[PDB]
């Protein structure tokens, strides 16, 4: 039976770097406010030119190129994201209530203590429902129901600009972020997500055969092979790793404090992915048996105007500041998954 | 014998042609120099139904084309058929025995038939659509194409993969039910671009402006961008294939190309390229490929030209004919309603158009989130307002903006193919 | 054996569409039956966030963590539900007593306490001609009250469509009155919709989609049929002609109908009453306090057995040998637009006639379009050599 991961879209400001992120917020205001009406490199700066963008150069200056966009909404987003990545690699040594207000299954209660929790820099805090139980029947009373807080005010205003929970449905023993079947839920609604699984058999046989070595514990899958291959190219060309990917045992995450031209390196390799120059796609096969999840979703307003007096008390019971909530019903659509072959 | 082969997975290929239309056919601030008199009459019809006691010197030559009549049959031995104008309180009846209808006519109005509704909302909507069609069909298209939403206004930002994009990169067409429609990656005038990676990072990213404050109030009942995916060089039948995208919302559409290829006549009746079918296609001057809906919509126009001596507004027109309108063809409303409601016509055309051997389809997965979030609105809309590259209308409407992401899904390719045993 | 796939561009049969309001019963009515219970929910909530029903299922305190008992005559062993969210305890406990009250009310009065077709449907349209309450059959669902099914009445011909798109499918405007939702039952607002064969029972609660108000919800369809071979080649059944279980649903056989009817039969077999929220076997009565004071425990244990296949049902019920399914492609758009709202709402509140003199709110309406996206019908078929 497949799992589901919920991510809040609101990453933290880790205490070890709290001052540096304030420096970046100040710098970002100084820039946007110019284009329109302390280790961080203040010269990797936004420019109005493509119509707006930012330049990247070689370690001695010399060669340079611009990433440029039709609109500032894209340029500011990506530029701030680059500087955010440039900070988080500095500190710490990878060190570290919930947004799940309530959970239930078939009348039973459940809590965050029963989920598995982790973070990812661009998706925020994440929880895995990790159900070891077997689906009894179709219908909502036989799948989980979850009530979730969407943190509309304290979003980091430049890093990500969506209001809603991200849903990722995936198999057992998978990291959720690669090959993400990312569905999303608006605040103030109840989303009824029904899951159907398709499988295909024919390639790398569950990890047996040819591979490029992986950098995290998982079932083998093509996307993970591409990610580790990209990280290998990054590390072997520029002796540091990119932050949104796992880190080889002998590497360091890139930052201007030690790798003063890493942006040029990264975005040229990423352009090789944009134009599909990289060798990884030829190195990495599909699994010899594989499955994909297909979601059919209905949505409705929640809570009703008359029963809204309840969610106010559910927030008060948790003492939370404060429609702001969302609800997700997750249904396993049919006991009818079967393989496609020949 | 025929063997069914199949395959599924991911493959680099030409990204689907995407087409973008605003739900309103025209900008009310520009088209209202024609629709002034019809709107001045429509408001009076509404006042005659909703609050009669408030009920000047209207244009009844618009009304006498196809007047609405009240019909009430709650006195079975003697029904009363009653025109709303030219007439114990003053109320129109809405009871279970009351109906509302359009009195379509022909032959110096010596023969007539009623198109019949149970609800004033449908009656008024259909009456206004027919009257506005009569109005529009008299305007030359070279001018009518300039009273709808320019791409310069509507496509507010665009980005494919990481390559720049803007309005002049779309091929424009006038689709008479929707006004100007803009087609991306159509693959006709230039080579089409491929997409080699799955996920939104490598799809099409759009910000669009629905000018809701400027919709035609009696035509544009729905607010959104009408949206469709289709293969290169084919015509977008956006009326029945089209998705909607909602404003104030980031819509993400994951695409799976799901083809089915058949053999042809010695194993199945399909046609490979349409050179063989009995009926010529009036979409020839778009230079698009053959498709059965193009063939059906050319049956209908051919039979309209055959019966009424004019062609209807919603379809192309062979170079010799005229569009139906009340000045030249007084009987066109009745003559068109017959063909529209005749199921026998649909049957005899489906018996005349052979369907294509390549059944190609896009199995979209649609996802939505509120955009922009509360914390970012105040800078996103300032940025977008400050770079419209036009010197007018500074006030970018905050409740009219859409954002689209269209991308190839994790599995983007599925194909079924017939093969000879 | 072999498989082959055929495509017909042809005039199609239209499905049966079942529409429900998400609110079971118009609250201004059922108040006169539930006030006896809402006194006790109010007392409980005022105790946590400042007694006949509290005596039947006591609320318990577990050092705050709270829940309730589900216990039986040999009270040594019995079940309990306990909740980390104290207020969620009251929400679930109220749903418990609400269902045990409603399961006692006779069917013909209970129907009258819910929405009528003339009240739920503002306007209706199909292939260019109007429809009304006379074109929908009633369907009483024990949770959702009254649901109305299009294109399903007997001894008159099944509706069939010959043109593609929303202009020639079904489209309706639904009135979804947010003022009449039960205040004590936390729920969403909208309408449920499920698209099914005429001979198929609508498990609308389990399988149905949902509609959001102030939207035009368009549901374009393609029809996929598939057929496969019987027991000499693969295990399946033809309309229930060879299984030892009875379809109490009065509908054509399917795996779900077999599962649920087998469970209802076992349910009636032990402790003598039928589970509510499902149809009633021909010799049974719905479970309730007044007749079956321990019933929820003999349901709990039997349910725990079912999910582990220990009742045998899930081993002996079989898959149906052929089926249709409509691959829906749902979408939403804001309706009415800001400018059209001026005239459209007055006209709709006139089309409702007698029912309300005050204007409709944009949030009390929903519009629905159901149509064949194209006349192409996909048929997948298997046969032996
Ligand atoms: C009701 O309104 C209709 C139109 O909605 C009025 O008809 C219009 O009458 C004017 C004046 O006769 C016509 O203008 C003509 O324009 C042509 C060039 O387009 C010009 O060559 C002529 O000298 C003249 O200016 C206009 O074509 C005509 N429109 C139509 C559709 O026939 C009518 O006057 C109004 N009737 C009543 C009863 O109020
Ligand atoms: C997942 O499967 C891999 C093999 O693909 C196995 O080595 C590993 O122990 C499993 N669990 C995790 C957490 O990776
Ligand atoms: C179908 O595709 C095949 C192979 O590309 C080609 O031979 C045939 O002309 C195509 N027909 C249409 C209608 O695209
Ligand atoms: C269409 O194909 C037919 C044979 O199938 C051929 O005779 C004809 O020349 C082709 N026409 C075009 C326009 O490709
Ligand atoms: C079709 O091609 C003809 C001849 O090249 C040209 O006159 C016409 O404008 C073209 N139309 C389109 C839509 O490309
Ligand atoms: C229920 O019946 C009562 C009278 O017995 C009537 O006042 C009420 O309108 C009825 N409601 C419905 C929905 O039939
Ligand atoms: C159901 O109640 C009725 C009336 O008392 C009667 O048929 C019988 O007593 C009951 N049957 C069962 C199975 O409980």
């Amino acid at each position: 039976l497949p799992l589901v991961t919920l991510c809040d879209g609101n990453p933290r400001r880790p205490s070890p770097v709290l001052r540096h992120l304030e420096l970046l917020d100040e710098f970002a205001r100084e820039n946007i406010d110019s284009l329109y009406n302390f280790h961080l490199d203040r010269e990797i700066r936004l420019q109005r030119l493509v119509r707006v963008g930012f330049r990247l150069c070689n370690s001695t200056g010399g060669d340079c190129f611009y990433r440029g966009y039709t609109s500032g909404v894209a340029a500011v987003q990506d530029w701030y994201h680059f500087h955010y990545v440039d900070i988080l690699a500095l500190l710490p040594a990878a060190w570290e209530g919930h947004f799940v207000l309530s959970c239930s299954y078939d009348g039973l209660d459940c809590q965050a203590r029963q989920f598995r929790t982790f973070h990812h820099p661009t998706y925020g805090s994440c929880y895995t429902v990790d159900g070891v139980w077997t689906a009894q029947r179709p219908g909502i009373t036989h799948g989980v129901g979850l009530v979730l807080r969407v943190e509309q005010q304290p979003h980091l205003p430049l890093l990500s600009t969506l209001a809603g929970i991200r849903v990722m449905v995936h198999g057992r023993n998978h990291t959720p972020f690669l090959g993400h079947h990312s569905f999303s839920v608006r605040p103030g609604t109840e989303a009824t997500i029904s899951i159907r699984e398709d499988e295909v058999h024919r390639c790398t046989a569950g990890g047996e055969g040819v591979e490029v070595e992986l950098l995290h514990n998982t079932s083998y899958t093509r996307q993970a092979c591409l990610v580790s291959c990209f990280q290998q190219l990054m590390v072997e060309t520029c002796s540091c790793g990119y932050y949104l990917h796992p880190l080889p045992a002998g590497a360091e995450y890139c930052s201007s404090a030690r790798h003063p031209a890493w942006g040029h390196c990264f975005y040229r390799l990423y352009q090789d992915l944009e134009t599909h120059r990289l060798p990884c796609t030829s190195r990495c096969p599909r699994p010899c048996r594989e499955s994909a999840f297909k979601l059919s979703t209905g949505t409705s307003r929640w809570p009703s105007a008359k029963s809204a007096g309840w969610t106010l008390a559910t927030l008060g019971e948790q003492g939370l500041p404060h429609s702001s909530l969302a609800k997700i019903n997750i249904v396993y659509q049919e006991l009818n998954y079967r393989s496609v072959e020949e | 014998e025929v063997s069914v082969s199949l395959s599924v997975g991911f493959k680099t290929m030409d990204f689907p042609a995407v087409t973008i239309c605003n739900a309103s056919p025209f900008k009310y601030s520009k088209i209202k120099h024609l629709l002034k008199d019809l709107d001045e009459l429509m408001e009076a019809v509404l006042e005659r139904i909703l609050a009669p006691e408030l009920s000047r010197n209207l244009n009844f030559s618009i009304w006498n084309h196809t007047p609405l009549v009240l019909i009430d049959e709650r006195n079975p031995h003697h029904p009363m058929v009653l025109d709303l104008f030219g007439d114990a309180s003053e109320k129109i009846c809405n009871a279970h025995g009351c109906k509302m209808a359009m009195r379509l006519c022909s032959l110096n109005r010596t023969q007539c038939t009623f198109r019949n509704f149970t609800s004033a909302t449908q009656a008024l909507t259909e009456w206004y659509i027919l009257q506005a069609t009569n109005i529009f069909a008299q305007v030359p298209q070279q001018e009518l194409v300039e009273m709808s939403y320019p791409g310069e206004q509507m496509i507010l930002a665009c980005l494919f993969g990481a390559e720049p994009c803007n309005y002049r990169n779309f091929t424009s067409i006038f689709y008479p039910h929707y006004g100007n429609c803009y087609i991306f990656n159509w693959g006709m005038t230039e080579k089409a671009l491929p997409s080699a990676n799955p996920g939104t990072e490598f799809g099409l990213k759009l910000i669009l402006d629905i000018g809701q404050e400027d919709y035609v109030p009696f035509l544009a009942s729905t607010a959104g961008v009408r949206l469709m995916l289709h293969e290169q060089r084919s015509y977008p039948f956006i009326r029945d294939e089209g998705i909607y995208a909602m404003s104030g919302t980031e819509t993400s559409i994951g695409v799976l190309v799901d083809k089915l290829q058949r053999m042809g006549e010695p194993y199945s009746p399909c046609t490979v390229n349409g050179s063989e079918v009995p009926v010529q296609n009036f979409y020839s001057d778009y230079n698009t490929t053959y498709s059965i809906q193009a063939c059906l919509r050319s049956c209908f126009q051919d039979h309209m030209i055959r019966n009424c001596n004019c062609g209807h507004y919603l379809y192309p027109l062979p170079r010799g004919e005229k569009y139906c309108n009340n000045r030249d063809f007084p009987d066109w409303a009745h003559c068109y309603s017959d063909l529209q409601m005749s199921v026998a016509q649909r049957e005899t055309c489906i018996g005349m158009c052979k369907e294509s051997c390549n059944d190609t389809q896009y199995k979209m997965t649609i996802s939505m989130a509120d955009w922009p979030s509360e914390a970012s609105e105040d800078w996103i809309f300032h940025v977008l307002s400050q770079e419209r590259d036009q010197s007018t209308n500074i006030t970018l409407s905050r409740k009219g903006i859409v954002k689209l992401n269209i991308y190839f899904q994790e599995f983007n390719y599925r194909t079924i193919e017939e093969s000879a045993a | 054996v072999s498989v082959s796939i055929k495509v017909h561009f042809r005039k199609l049969d239209f499905p049966a569409v079942t529409i429900c309001n998400i609110n079971p019963y118009k609250y201004s009515t059922v108040r006169h039956l539930l006030a006896d219970l809402e006194q006790e929910t109010r007392e409980a909530l005022k105790s946590l966030y400042g007694p006949r029903f509290s005596h039947r299922i006591p609320l318990l305190i577990f050092d705050q963590v709270v829940g309730f008992q589900l216990c039986s005559n040999d009270t040594s062993d019995c079940a309990t539900y306990t909740f980390s969210s104290g207020i969620n305890a009251i929400q679930e406990w109220y749903k418990l007593h609400y269902m045990n009250i409603m399961a006692q009310v006779p069917l013909e009065k209970k129907i009258n306490m819910s929405y009528s077709a003339e009240e739920l449907l503002v306007t209706c349209f199909f292939d260019g001609v109007s429809c009304d309450a006379r074109n929908f059959t009633l369907f009483h669902h024990p949770m959702h009250g009254n649901c109305y099914t299009f294109n399903n009445r007997e001894n008159e011909t099944i509706l069939s469509t010959s043109m593609g798109g929303s202009e020639y499918g079904l489209q309706v405007i639904l009135y979804i009155n947010e003022e009449e939702y039960n205040p004590f039952l936390v729920s969403s607002t909208g309408a449920k919709v499920i698209i099914h064969r005429q001979d198929e029972y609508p498990f609308v609660e389990d399988v149905g989609t949902e509609i959001e108000t102030a939207m035009v919800t368009s549901i374009g369809m393609h029809l996929t049929e598939s057929f496969k071979l019987s027991e000499p080649y693969s295990q399946c059944t033809e309309d229930g002609s060879d299984v030892p279980i009875r379809n109490i649903y009065n509908a054509a056989y399917s795996l779900q109908i077999c599962l649920h009817s087998c469970f209802q039969t076992k349910m009636v077999e032990k402790c003598g009453c039928a589970q509510y929220s499902q149809p009633l076997p021909p010799a049974a009565n719905y479970c309730n306090y007044q007749q079956h004071p321990n019933w929820m425990y003999c349901y709990y244990q039997l349910h725990r057995a079912f999910v582990q296949e220990e009742l045998g049902c899930q081993s002996v019920c079989k898959e149906a040998c052929s089926f249709k399914e409509w691959t829906l492609t749902t979408s939403l758009a804001q309706w009415p637009s800001v400018v059209s709202e001026k005239w459209l709402l007055p006209v709709l509140t006139w089309d409702q006639g007698r029912q309300v003199n005050k204007k409709l709110n944009k949030t009390d309406l929903a519009k629905l379009l159901i149509f064949y996206k194209d006349l192409n019908q996909r048929s997948i078929m298997e046969s032996p050599a």
